[PDB]
RNA sequence: UAUAUAAUAGAAUAAGAUAAG
RNA sequence: UUUUUUUUUUUUUUUU
């Protein structure tokens, strides 16, 4: 190929003057036949991202950069598209500030200067927006995460005003978007709402998913709303996609639907066809169906098989939810429990620490887990993240090594200490800690006049019960302060105000110092 | 001998002087067209040839230096006025952007070079720094050896008068506008020279020393070095405009200087103008509030505190009754007067709160049927209650415009 | 290691406390180096909590402005300025401290204002971060530091901060030279309320904190003092040489607390390093205290060890020895052989008191004169008058007559003749400096000196 | 030449808008006018705006079926939406959609979903017209039209759907256009089954 | 030592010499001292330099990845809106006036910038430039960067690297240019003499005049003016040879070849790097400091110390 | 009878001495 | 343990 090689010798040597529509065929070409070593050959595509950054990409599409970036980075040639500036005076029209707003979106590159400075430019001329044109900026504004909900109840009125103009999709569109913006006033709200449902029978699936997201987000405060989407869709239930069912579910778990008589129905329907779920909507139907108190014999057998084929590769961010489910449920989930365990066990470098404090916490009081080796590797991986565990983290990190029989006093010793510099505001904050210590039953005489001190205040405010483990763990422990026992002997005479022998021999004890 | 190259900042004269005096002489004469202003065309073609003569001058000037070491050649006097002249006619619209860097490039390269060799005193360092900085012209190495000069204090321990009130007055006078980087150094530029600030308290004429008091506020600077240079203000009242007590009392509150018996003064200042305007009437109330926030009900003199608190509200209705006379500009102005006044609850006419709703409901006149262009929700929230005191018959228009405006949600959030 | 961008800053910020406060390990942050030399978030969306912990973690491994990392991360938070809230606040904060670039300088104040608006809905960690975070920038916005101080005071009054917030709030106030009584009184009393909750570790660095910042009350001062006393035996050398220097800081002439912390430091002479020896030396100086025997272990010690002697404990030492008259022979001698060797490591401010410390004390030696004059020139231009002064004076004694030396030294004292001129000491050092090198060796200083002024 | 130099073409489209040229203009003329106004990305959308709405219905009463495919595409790839254009354009292919290319009705098609066009009953018989001559549709055709935004809104009826998804199955051989019609089959609502054996179908 | 505060204990030195060896940047790390065995260049290589005064590794000594760094590097050494941190802890920069030119030059960047620090300890590179002399001690003198304009990037004219290093007392140097960039006779590839590096038994031609103010083919024709009689004879059976090198490509120079670049007349910048091996042994002329603001050496002292690390050392 | 389309999001988490005016 | 906070401040007379 004697002139293919002079062609790819003269690309290489910035020897040819590529405009951006030639180097997007180029990319085009490369990307999807690949016949020749384009891709493989890494001089000719740096020799091509070179004259594409030295272009002109005003002349081709968002989409068109966003492609080229993505196949410079497919090889390794850290690309990226150049920002468009705001435009000028006489070029300030309704079509080119949306334009600036829909390359800030797709490229994903965002500058929250420019926004405010299109958002200044949109003001004065906004009474120039086609009906459409609103409902696409206001969509491209929530996206961008905007902060500005004036400007976006602005738009939501005058997209109320050309009602008749617009399609379902749009309508729809824009009710999420509303939604998704936090600061948004609520009456605007209620007649978005009150505009869905007057024009609710020509949803297709897509505008039911919209809605429903939007309804989610909303909350419960939109209940009438859920209800009449609820009750028009209960025709469509059976011959219905997987993903708006679970949408369904995550609704009724949110707004506390208490009519269930439907919620058998979509249960049902769901359970059906739950095979076709991926990770996250198997997930999301399994927190919905446990909030809603749904968790049946046969029911749950089935989403635990449509899990087992997943759980594998889980992500290490869904091992806590399928964990606390089974742990809630009384059925039998064995084999799904030690898939979950085996994949946490692998996932152990990755886990941050609230995951780890949280997957230790599930298996604090697993029988199984007692002699599975996750355990060492756990606590190693503890004592690791003990820096980056916040106040919680550590409390439920530290329960979960101690219920599960890991003897480690330099880990418990290392907890106490972060735990002193963090510093404690529940009795759930500080017991998983003493009964860490109280595993090996041995710290410096300075770790128990702190844990003392810590725990005295705190006296005041724990039940009977509570304050029977807490001096059983202090007297583990081996504390003399004298304080502590009073303040623990005040609070035990107000429930038993009598010191008779009724009471066990600790409580004697305890008010006798 | 030794090789010294140490020159005067304030003989070693290069051609950099008579360069300078033909720009001098250009730039007096353009300002005093403007004088004699107060033949637009006509005086616009006098200062186009003043200004072509004066670009001329300085394309020679850049080309003289570029071609011939003159900077070396050169003294330090001259160094400095020729950074004085290129910074000043940018400001002026005298120069281009290419011959404008070209000039500051090197000016900014020969500062560097005498910093190396260490003949920089302690007057020229802050020199170059404020007429550098106020042009906002980054150099990376002389922005940060010139702020890690600026922290040696025992340097800038004898400077002039003269020059102290140049710098406060270059650093002020552009602080409206100025970039967020600049700042930093702005305060550090200030916080040098506080020292010989605060022994020169006793030196400075009262117009000056306010001016130096609000530069050095309005930069969020309030050194102890500069405590008795509040004092003397405070002992000195009597001799300042009714105007500038406003702003003497602002920054007497904002140095924790503001006792009963200064305010009893700045009051009784401020009801000595001939009219009162909304910055008088504003910080007057601003004033009485504080003052009345410093009485204790269990303190030392807690018997005493009932009449003080009297004492003061009296004080509040002299302004209370001269209320109409002022124009508000915007209505957070007319809401902290109205806050101020019910809080302690002051007595107020009948006639003056007609006045201030009427402007008030001349003001949101404007948000709501305009549509075009900032009241907030809260904002109208407050007014309406305000308004609801005081009663509806005072202003019946406002309450129906404000409860209509609600209605439509014309006023946006405070979170937006 | 292939990780997503997210996936890597968690490990960066975990390697960064490692390195941190477990051991300074050299593998760690030549691993932590070499993975994010290679990462990039060019393309991937992170939230400001990543981005945070990339720059930080960037930034603390020694990469400096220019890299590609830190100029992604730094493009970041110039734009998206509403995304970086207060939780996220002082790590970018912490990270800018450094850099001193000029987006640098607009992210610093950007956060300034932004923290200074919000100063008044913030808890306990995140105002203690804030201020800590501003404390190690060196920016000067006082009316942020009044508004946080405002607040810590509020917060305190209820007990909310304990022991290690409580060293990290004075640590970060008295490092910004904040002379608020109010607010170190409300810290004291809260510490005070804390009890045997405030352990050793975290009672030396209060004192420092409290000495440092310079506190015209001496009623507080006692109880510090007392409390020390009672907390001497569960010390290390590296405790009692700081309150060495926190009771030198003070002022104040305590006996008991002294005689107890000289038995506990010669306790521990045989774990005395050259950083403890010269802090111990350089408090004694301060406090004006003569203490013989244990000027004599400190020597023997310092002695034993002198290739830990970094510039300044070299500085420090010999400032010390001098002032105090004690010297010793070979001593003087490893000292000065050593500084010859790391000459380029020294100071504005610390070469010239090594100098002036060998000049003084009549100890001549070739190699180090040598050493200490051809460096004294890319430190001229950081000296001030009295500096320079006890500089000339110091090359003087030590007869070098170099012009290539000597004329930066000459256009310094000509730059600052004012100051030069007008020492209240000093009179009699530059009638013999000008003795030595003459009248005509530099005119327009003579012609000053004959004016005087 | 990929020239751009956006005042030049400013002041061309002023003259033309000002000399009311838009009313006597011929409908290919028209078309290519305003393709090599879109190719480059033209700034001043205002000029193009005006110049577009000058034109008369007496025009798009009886433009041909490629000259109004080309103007419709220009205004999409132009990021015009004009609510009074888009009733001329719908009307005119009611009238002549039945001698549209494949390829150009994959471009319409993708057109009007590009600018949010809020009609269905067009674009439904449309996209009955590209099923019924499902047999003749190329590669490109197929990337066109399945490559567009709002596709799944499309892929109402199964027989609409049927025959244009098993032509991309047999015809279509990228991967990622592959996945993207499987993701939209998904999102769609057609019946499961059909659904299931076309993502089978593709996909493996 | 003294104490570093806790946010400061990661930081890397102001001059980057006073890290003893080589930062984990680019390639891993060091080998083992028994692992550096397989770098060695083959006896053809050796003989073919030791012929021609010249020769190109036969492999790129970097990889892409690598290559990318250090253009980025070299792209921000100089930068002029915001110039480089570290920037007077160069010997020399093209950026001293602060405004530029077509051809952009660094020298010393190894004291500035990582990548640049790691290149110099390259095994590939050292253990090559040790075995071209006689397989002895390397010590790194100094390395510096060109990058040439987008389109007017000027042609170095003839010269010989020895003319400019009179202070070495003996002819003990070896010279490594590692391309960046693809080059070629249009963009700025290496044109040199086959077989300059023997002529006159070692002596050095005189300096050559050249007219900056015009088109390359008199800057690339002085070599005529500069030659004598006896010269040209030898020259017009081999004419200078232009080496077109690929990314990551190095080529191993000696001291006394006659060698020029050509200028940039391609579309973009191109950039290259020069780095100077001296070897053992290698002693001064005079007093004083060989690069501005070095340690200062006797009359003829060896030639060590920090400035010039030792970056390989066999046995 | 024409050379070409491209948008789905998840994680709450605190280290601590600069030879000053 | 009881001291303090909430403005659109813009008026400094040099030849640098």
């Amino acid at each position: 190929p004697s002139a293919l090689h002079l062609i790819f010798e003269r690309c290489k040597l910035n020897l040819v003057e590529f405009t951006a529509q030639d180097v997007y065929q180029i990319c085009t070409t490369a990307y999807n036949m690949d016949t020749l070593g384009m891709l493989q050959d890494p001089d000719f595509m740096r020799g091509l991202h070179d004259a594409f950054r030295r272009s002109d990409q005003t002349v081709i599409s968002p989409f068109q950069a966003n492609l080229i970036a993505d196949t410079f980075r497919k090889v390794g040639i850290n690309s990226m598209p150049k920002e468009v500036s705001v435009p000028e005076e006489d070029a300030i029209s309704p079509e080119s500030l949306i334009l600036v707003l829909r390359n800030m979106n797709i490229t994903k590159q965002r500058d929250e200067r420019k926004i405010n400075e299109v958002l200044k430019l949109m003001f004065p001329i906004l009474d120039e927006f086609s009906p459409t044109q609103l409902s696409l900026t206001v969509t491209e504004l929530a996206r961008l995460k905007s902060t500005n909900a004036d400007f976006v109840g602005k738009l939501a009125k005058r997209i109320m005003e050309y009602n008749d103009d617009l399609s379902a999709l749009d309508i729809s569109s824009a009710a999420v978007s509303l939604a998704y913006c936090p600061g948004i006033s609520h009456n605007i709200l209620y007649r978005m709402m009150q505009i869905v449902e007057e024009r609710m029978g020509e949803f297709q699936p897509e505008d039911y998913i919209n809605v429903l997201h939007a309804l989610n987000t909303l909350g419960p405060k939109f209940v009438n709303t859920f209800r009449k989407i609820v009750e028009c869709g209960l025709q469509h239930v059976e011959n219905m996609d997987a993903v708006t069912l679970t949408n369904y579910m995550v609704c009724f778990s949110t707004m506390d639907y208490k009519q269930r008589e439907h919620i058998d129905i979509y249960a049902d329907a769901l359970v059906e066809v739950a095979t076709d779920l991926s990770e996250k909507d198997l997930v999301m139907a399994f927190i919905a169906l446990q909030r809603l108190r749904l968790l049946s014999d046969t029911m749950f057998g089935t989403m635990a098989s449509c899990v087992i084929r997943y759980a594998a590769k889980m992500d290490p961010r869904n091992i806590a939810p399928i964990m606390d489910i089974c742990s809630t449920v009384p059925h039998a989930s064995d084999h799904l429990m030690k898939v979950l365990m085996d994949r946490a066990v692998e996932c152990t470098r990755i886990l941050t620490a609230n995951q780890l404090g949280d997957i230790l916490d599930i298996l604090g009081l697993y029988p199984p887990a007692r002699e599975h080796p996750l355990v060492q590797l756990f606590g190693k991986q503890a004592r690791l993240r003990l820096d980056l565990m916040g106040p919680d983290a550590l409390a439920n990190a530290t329960r979960g090594l101690a219920n599960l029989g890991y003897a480690d006093p330099e880990y418990y010793a290392q907890a106490a200490e972060t735990g002193f510099r963090y510093g404690f505001k529940d009795w759930t904050l500080l017991e998983p800690m003493l009964m860490g210590l109280s595993i090996t039953g041995q710290c410096p005489p300075t770790m128990v006049r702190v844990l003392g001190s810590h725990i005295a205040p705190m006296a005041r405010s724990m039940s009977l019960m509570e304050i029977e483990r807490a001096n059983r763990y202090l007297r583990r422990l081996g504390c003399e302060d004298d304080f502590v026992y009073k303040a623990m002997a005040s609070r035990v005479l107000q429930f038993v105000k009598e010191v008779t022998p009724e009471m066990p021999e600790d409580l004697q004890v305890l008010l006798q110092r | 001998p030794l090789p010294v190259s140490y020159s005067p900042g304030s003989v070693t004269s290069t051609a950099i002087t008579a360069h300078c005096d033909v720009l001098s002489e250009c730039v007096a004469k353009a300002d005093e067209l403007a004088v004699q202003l107060k033949t637009q065309e006509g005086m616009e073609e006098f200062v186009e040839e003043l200004k072509t003569s004066a670009t001329n001058e300085m394309t020679a000037l850049v080309k003289q230096m570029q071609t011939t070491p003159l900077l070396q050649r050169a003294g330090m006097h001259e160094l400095r006025r020729t950074l004085y002249y290129t910074t000043s006619l940018k400001e002026r619209d005298w120069l281009e952007e290419k011959q404008y860097t070209a000039a500051m490039r090197m000016l900014t390269v020969e500062v560097l070079r005498r910093d190396g060799d260490g003949v920089l005193s302690a007057d020229d360092v802050l020199y170059v720094t404020t007429h550098v900085v106020t042009a906002n012209f980054y150099n990376r190495h002389l922005w940060n050896r010139m702020e890690k000069s600026l922290l040696k204090f025992s340097n800038y321990e004898n400077i002039d008068m003269s020059s102290v009130k140049a710098f406060s007055t270059r650093l002020f006078k552009t602080r409206r506008g100025c970039a967020k980087e600049t700042l930093d150094i702005r305060r550090k530029v200030l916080l040098a020279m506080s020292r010989r600030v605060g022994v020169l308290a006793n030196d400075f004429d009262l117009p000056s020393l306010l001016g130096v008091l609000q530069c050095y506020t309005v930069h969020d600077l309030t050194p102890f070095h500069l405590e008795p240079l509040a004092i003397r203000a405070t002992n000195h009242v009597g001799d300042f405009t009714p105007h500038e007590c406003a702003t003497l009392a602002h920054v007497l509150r904002k140095w924790r200087t503001m006792r009963l018996e200064v305010c009893e003064r700045l009051v009784e200042r401020i009801c000595t103008s001939d009219q009162l305007t909304h910055h008088m009437a504003n910080a007057a109330m601003i004033a009485i509030r504080t003052c009345f926030n410093q009485v204790s009900d269990g303190g030392r003199n807690a018997m005493n505190a009932e009449p003080t608190r009297q004492k003061l509200r009296a004080m509040g209705e002299q302004i209370g009754c001269r209320l109409d006379e002022v124009e508000y500009p915007a209505l957070p102005v007319i809401l902290s007067i109205l806050d101020v006044v019910v809080t302690l609850k002051i007595y107020v006419p009948k006639k003056c709160l007609q006045v201030i709703f009427s402007q008030a409901n001349d003001m949101v006149a404007i948000v709501m049927e305009q549509k075009d262009d900032p009241i907030t929700a809260e904002e109208g929230r407050q007014l309406q209650a305000l308004l609801s005191h005081y009663g509806n018959d005072l202003a019946p228009e406002l309450s129906q415009r404000m409860k209509e405006a609600f209605r439509e949600g014309v006023l946006p959030d405070e979170a937006s | 290691s292939h990780l997503s961008a997210r996936n890597i800053a968690t490990e960066a910020l975990q390697m960064k406390k490692l390195h941190q406060e477990r051991g300074g390990n050299p593998m760690l942050a030549q691993q932590a180096r070499r993975v994010l030399f290679a990462t990039s978030i060019a393309g991937q969306n992170l939230d400001a909590r990543s981005v945070a912990l990339l720059l930080n973690t960037a930034v603390y491994f020694g990469m400096e402005s220019d890299a590609k990392l830190v100029r992604e991360c730094i493009d970041y938070c110039l734009k998206n300025d509403k995304l970086i809230t207060v939780d996220v606040l002082p790590i970018v904060v912490t990270a800018c401290a450094t850099l001193k670039s000029r987006d640098a300088r607009e992210v610093i104040e950007m956060q300034a204002q932004k923290a200074a608006r919000n100063a008044k809905f913030l808890d306990a960690k995140d105002v203690t971060n804030i201020i800590s975070a501003f404390s190690k920038t060196g920016i000067n916005h006082e009316k942020l530091f009044a508004f946080l101080s405002r607040r810590v005071q509020t917060l305190a009054r209820v007990g909310e901060f304990e022991a290690a917030h409580l060293v990290i709030l004075a640590n970060a106030f008295s490092r910004l030279r904040y002379r608020d009584k109010f607010l170190f009184g409300a810290i004291a009393r809260r510490a005070m309320s804390l009890r045997e909750r405030v352990t050793v570790n975290e009672l030396v660095p209060l004192i420092v904190a409290f000495s440092k910042i310079g506190l015209k009350d001496p009623k507080l001062s006692k109880r510090f003092a007392t409390k020390a006393m009672e907390y001497v035996d569960q010390m290390n050398a590296e405790q009692v040489a700081s309150m060495f220097m926190a009771f030198a800081y003070f002022g104040i002439r305590y006996d008991q607390l002294f005689g107890v912390l000289t038995n506990r430091a010669v306790e521990l002479i045989d774990e005395f390093n050259a950083q403890y020896i010269s802090t111990t030396l350089n408090a004694f100086q301060r406090i004006g205290i003569n203490n013989p025997e244990l000027f004599d272990n400190l020597a023997e010690r310092a002695l034993a060890v002198v290739q830990d002697h970094d510039a300044r404990d070299i500085s420090k030492t010999v400032t010390a020895l001098a002032h105090f008259g004690l010297k010793d022979e070979e001593l003087f001698k490893r000292l000065a052989s050593h500084a010859a060797s790391i000459a380029d490591q020294f100071d504005a401010m610390g070469l010239v008191n090594t100098a002036h410390a060998f000049a003084r004390t009549n100890f001549l030696q070739q190699d180090m004169a040598v050493a200490l004059s051809e460096r004294s020139v890319y430190v001229c231009r950081l000296l001030d008058a009295g500096e320079t002064r006890r500089l000339l004076w110091a090359l003087a004694k030590f007869q070098v007559r170099d012009p290539k030396i000597l004329t930066p030294v000459f256009n310094r004292c000509l730059a600052l003749h004012y100051d030069f001129f007008a020492d209240p000491t000093g009179s009699e050092e530059i009638e013999e400096i000008f003795d030595f090198y003459g009248p005509n060796f530099c005119p327009p200083l003579y012609q000053l000196y004959i004016s005087r002024g | 030449k990929v020239f751009k130099q956006d005042r030049i073409l400013k002041q061309c489209l002023d003259y033309l808008v000002e000399s009311n040229a838009a009313v006597k203009l011929s409908a290919t003329s028209i078309g290519a006018m305003l393709n090599s106004l879109a190719a480059i990305r033209f700034t001043y959308h205002r000029s193009v705006k005006q110049f577009m709405i000058a034109i008369s219905t007496e025009q798009w009463s009886e433009m041909d079926a490629s000259p109004l495919v080309k103007i419709v595409s220009a205004m999409a790839k132009l990021s015009l939406r004009l609510p009074q254009v888009l009733v001329h354009v719908g009307d005119r292919l009611l009238d002549v959609y039945t001698f549209l290319s494949p390829l150009d009705t994959a471009l319409v098609i993708n057109s009007l979903q590009s600018i949010g066009y809020g009609n269905d009953e067009v674009l439904m018989m449309l996209m009955r017209h590209a099923a019924s001559s499902a047999r003749r549709w190329d590669e490109v055709s197929l990337t066109l039209l399945f490559g567009a935004s709002g596709v799944h809104r499309l892929l109402r009826n199964v027989e609409v759907a049927a025959p244009l998804l098993e032509q991309a199955a047999g015809k279509t051989s990228s991967p990622h256009l592959r996945q993207r019609i499987a993701a939209s089959l998904r999102r769609s609502a057609l019946p499961r089954a059909l659904v299931q054996s076309s993502t089978s179908l593709l996909t493996g | 030592k003294s104490y570093v505060l806790k946010f400061l204990r990661g930081q890397l030195p102001e001059d980057l010499k006073d890290v003893n060896g080589a930062l984990g940047c680019l390639y891993g790390t060091l080998p083992d001292v028994d692992e550096f065995g397989q770098f060695v260049i083959s006896p053809d290589v050796v003989n073919s330099f030791h012929q021609f005064g010249y020769v190109k590794m036969p492999i790129p000594v970097l990889d892409h990845q690598q290559i990318d760094k250090l253009a980025d590097e070299v792209n921000e050494l100089a930068n002029n809106v915001e110039h480089h941190p570290k920037t007077e802890r160069l010997y020399a920069t093209s950026l001293a006036d602060l405004t530029g030119g077509p051809l952009f030059f660094c020298q010393g960047q190894w004291r500035a910038a990582w990548g640049m620090h790691d290149l110099i300890y390259l095994p590939t590179i050292t253990v090559a430039a040790s075995q071209i002399l006689n397989n002895s001690l390397v010590r790194l003198w100094y390395d510096e960067v060109f990058m040439k304009a987008a389109r007017t990037g000027p042609c170095v004219p003839w010269q010989q690297n020895y003319a400019r290093w009179q202070h070495t007392k003996p002819v003990n140097h070896v010279t490594v240019m590692i391309a960046l960039d693809t080059m070629n006779k249009d963009r700025g590839a290496p044109c040199l003499v086959p077989g300059s590096h023997r002529w006159r038994e070692g002596g050095l031609l005189p300096p050559v005049s050249y007219d900056p103010t015009k088109d390359e083919a008199h800057q690339l024709n002085t070599i005529w003016e500069i030659i004598n009689e006896e010269e040209g004879e030898m020259l017009m059976d081999t004419p200078p040879v232009t080496v077109d090198l690929r990314r990551g490509e190095a080529l191993l120079i000696h001291p006394l070849t006659l060698f020029a670049t050509h200028g940039n007349r391609s579309l973009d910048a191109v950039r290259c790097c020069f780095i100077h091996y001296m070897g053992e042994k290698t002693y001064a002329v005079q007093n004083g400091p060989l690069l501005p603001h070095t340690t200062k050496f006797q009359a003829d002292a060896m030639i060590q110390g920090p400035f010039y690390p030792v970056v390989f050392d066999p046995a």
